[PDB]
């Protein structure tokens, strides 16, 4: 524990002996709610009930079986709207997607293999340490916690934990952060060479395509000088389609960003210069999805997605589609 | 538009408990039922004790079992909330809102379809 | 244990003219449901007040413009609650 990086090395391994100890379930409130759809209920409206819920994602109920039948993310679209544009000569043909039942969805995307076999879950009393190497396998940014009713076989559905929420508990609960305060240009994190951008005048179907070719969940907007000008989010792609106005895919970025309600969760930044302490800090106090790694004139050198933070604080060391956003 | 405990219902009282026991039947749940005492109802009628087979569980072979009690209430005048709770799961051999709320969801198909 | 029957009793089938008793009046627990709430909404939205342990696993039901039944029941899990809202057809 003696200089930066002894000192930062200790601190990582209290992190991750601390995520072993704790359970998923320790991570949840002691009251909360939870939104579940049938599996059955119609695309269509399983997108107002997202937006008029504020929420971005819901798992799904097989209530025939009495079985959790798979999580609906932005990542389900996302790829449906990324096969058509690749594989259809007619451009129309999106809008057939509102035919459908979210049953009918799920079916049209193992088809094309933008859903795997094994399907992701851990128990809720298992070690948190479970649930990240789960996300970290899969490529999934969330998880459903599933325990089973031995009386009646039924699954529960206890809780999906996202990498937001786990980093948030881990910034709350370890003291630990504290100490990692070597510099990002010091440690082999995030990525900073052949990074997917997009400016104003790109068009939206092409970031979709973007999102699901490299599995990224946003792609950072900037000038002619590289200057980080905005963000588009898979979370965005709701926002196009909501209204059942599959041609809002043909617009600009710019037009597109000109709909975003005030909501945002916001377009983190910080200078590979900052360390994990003031981070871990930031997620305490904020929605912080990912950072991008700016100079002083708010040129894009890199990503730190929480992707990135999780995978480096838990391994010792020692397709074409999107996963679960 | 907020979420309220219960089924909404208005009219008749008797109405109403008649429209669950059908409902139940259409269902194909099975209840307790009215006993008068003395040769007259009490209106302990208006707590009904029902039982239904899981459809998951009896397409697997099982007698395994949901409780779920109802009870009328008096708003005001016209206007009754019909309550539905959970009693559990039980197999015939020897925690979750579910199966409670898709046979919840089969009851409130049957009331509204009557 | 109890009697459970599969036929509708038959006072109730009868042509009403009857002099039956009222059920009893709505208690004031029952005319608060937990899933108003959204004290909380900046920090982490799904955050619920603790309920009334008298009225776990009692449904709820919300009105929706969508054509399709909510639904909900609180349970305990271990020490804490969950509250499933759960989203559905009528067919
Ligand atoms: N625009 C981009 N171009 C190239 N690589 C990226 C880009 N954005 C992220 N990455 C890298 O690709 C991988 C996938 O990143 P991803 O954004 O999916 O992280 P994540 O799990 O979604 O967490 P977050 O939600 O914070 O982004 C990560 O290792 C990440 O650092
Ligand atoms: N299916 C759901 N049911 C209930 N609440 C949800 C659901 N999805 C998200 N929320 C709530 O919405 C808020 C934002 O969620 P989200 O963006 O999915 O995750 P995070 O904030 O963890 O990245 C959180 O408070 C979360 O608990």
């Amino acid at each position: 524990a003696m200089d930066v990086q002894e000192t930062q090395k200790g601190a990582l391994k209290e992190i991750q002996a601390f995520i072993r100890s704790r359970t998923s379930y320790d991570v949840l409130p002691t009251s909360f709610r939870l939104i579940v759809f049938d599996v059955t209920l119609f695309v269509k409206t399983s997108l107002s009930l997202l937006t008029l819920n504020n929420i971005v994602s819901a798992p799904l109920w097989d209530s025939e079986a009495n079985k959790f039948a798979g999580l609906l993310t932005m990542a389900d679209f996302v790829n449906v709207i990324k096969y058509y544009y690749q594989s259809s000569s007619f451009p129309e043909a999106i809008a057939e997607i509102d035919k459908f039942r979210l049953l009918g969805l799920r079916e049209v995307e193992r088809k094309i293999g933008a859903i795997p076999p094994e399907t992701i879950y851990v128990h809720p009393m298992h070690s948190l340490m479970d649930a990240c190497l789960a996300m970290s396998k899969s490529r999934a940014r969330r998880i459903p916690l599933i325990d089973v009713d031995g009386e009646t076989g039924s699954e529960m559905i206890v809780s999906v934990l996202t990498q937001y929420r786990i980093l948030k508990f881990i910034s709350m609960n370890c003291k630990e952060t504290a100490m990692l305060r070597v510099p990002l240009n010091q440690m082999t994190i995030g990525t900073w060479s052949n990074l997917a951008t997009a400016s104003m005048e790109t068009k939206v179907y092409d970031v979709i395509k973007m999102l699901a070719e490299k599995n990224i969940s946003a792609v950072p907007i900037v000038n002619s000088e590289g200057t980080l000008l905005n963000v588009y989010e898979s979370v965005d792609v709701m926002h196009l389609i909501q209204d059942g106005d599959y041609s809002n895919l043909d617009l600009s970025v710019g037009e597109a960003l000109l709909k975003r309600p005030a909501n945002f969760d916001g377009v983190h930044t910080c200078r590979a210069t900052d360390r994990l302490d003031g981070i871990f800090d930031a997620i305490k106090h904020s929605r912080v999805h990912r950072l991008f790694v700016v100079d002083e004139n708010l040129k894009l050198e890199g990503i730190l997605s929480l992707a990135d933070i999780l995978n480096y604080i838990i391994y010792d060391k020692t397709d074409n589609f999107e996963s679960a956003v | 538009n907020k979420w309220h405990f219960g089924v909404r219902c208005r009219g008749d009282a008797p109405e109403i408990l008649l429209a669950v026991y059908r409902a139940l039947q259409r269902a194909g749940a099975q209840f307790t039922v009215p006993k008068p005492v003395n040769g007259k109802y009490r209106s302990d009628m208006y707590t009904i004790k029902s039982r239904w087979e899981i459809p998951h569980c009896k397409r697997e072979g099982k007698n395994t079992y949901a409780y779920i009690e109802l009870q009328l209430y008096e708003v005001m005048p016209g206007c009754f909330m019909l309550d539905v709770k959970s009693n559990g799961y039980k197999d015939i051999y020897s925690k979750s809102s579910f199966p409670f709320l898709d046979l919840c969801a089969m009851l409130v198909c049957k009331l509204f379809s009557a | 244990s109890e009697q459970y029957s599969t036929e509708i009793p038959a006072f109730l089938t009868s042509n009403q003219e009857l002099k039956l008793p009222k059920p009893p009046s709505l208690p004031p627990h029952l005319e608060k449901c937990i899933l108003n709430s959204n004290t909380a909404y900046k920090e982490d939205q799904s955050v619920l007040p603790n309920p009334n342990h008298v009225l776990l696993n009692h449904l709820a039901a919300a009105n929706t413009q969508l054509g399709v039944l909510a639904l909900s029941a609180t349970t305990r899990y271990h020490r804490k609650y969950v509250t499933t809202a759960m989203f559905k057809n009528f067919d």
